[PDB]
């Protein structure tokens, strides 16, 4: 696998036309705000095709 | 760092409009002389397009330099 | 079940609250493919197999 390429797998809402978003902030799918660390339903938002 | 763009070109009122629809950030402007009054002038004016800048970002806050 | 002879439950004619599953913080892993967990509760299917 080549892991250099990434796509955003999770976001709070859809991008507007030509909106662009670098942000690596932890995605809260869970009940509790994630304090900037990974956990159960506290996901890192960018994932590789590999 | 990260300058995606760079450019060089109370009696005065300078007017501007900033708009951020779809691709990139539109700016319009005008100048007119005015009487020395704290309120805006009653005579009509219209602002002319300048640029559509490669900033790529939402914008939410701003300030003036004296 | 033993993994050489796994058990399949056919799921039909019912409401699938997948949040009962993905909010169960007792689980040692959750993953999902083709769908994000928060989107699962909007979907509809002819059959589901567990």
């Amino acid at each position: 696998g080549n892991y250099n390429y990434l796509y955003r797998l999770f976001r709070k809402s859809n991008l507007k036309p030509f909106e662009r978003d670098i942000s690596t902030e932890i995605y809260q799918a869970g009940s509790t705000p994630c304090n900037g660390v990974k956990g159960f339903n506290c996901y890192f938002p960018l994932q590789s095709y590999g | 760092n990260n300058c995606t763009f760079e450019y060089v070109s109370f009696k005065n009122l300078r007017e501007f409009v900033f708009k951020n629809i779809d691709g990139y950030f539109k700016i319009y402007s005008k100048h007119t002389p005015i009487n020395l009054v704290r309120g805006l002038p009653q005579g009509f004016s219209a602002l002319e397009p300048l640029v559509d800048l490669p900033i790529g970002i939402n914008i939410t806050r701003f300030q003036t330099l004296l | 079940a033993s993994v050489y002879a796994w058990n399949r439950k056919r799921i039909s004619n019912c409401v699938a609250d997948y949040s009962v599953l993905y909010n169960s913080a007792s689980f040692s892993t959750f993953k999902c493919y083709g769908v994000s967990p928060t989107k699962l509760n909007d979907l509809c299917f002819t059959n589901v197999y567990a």
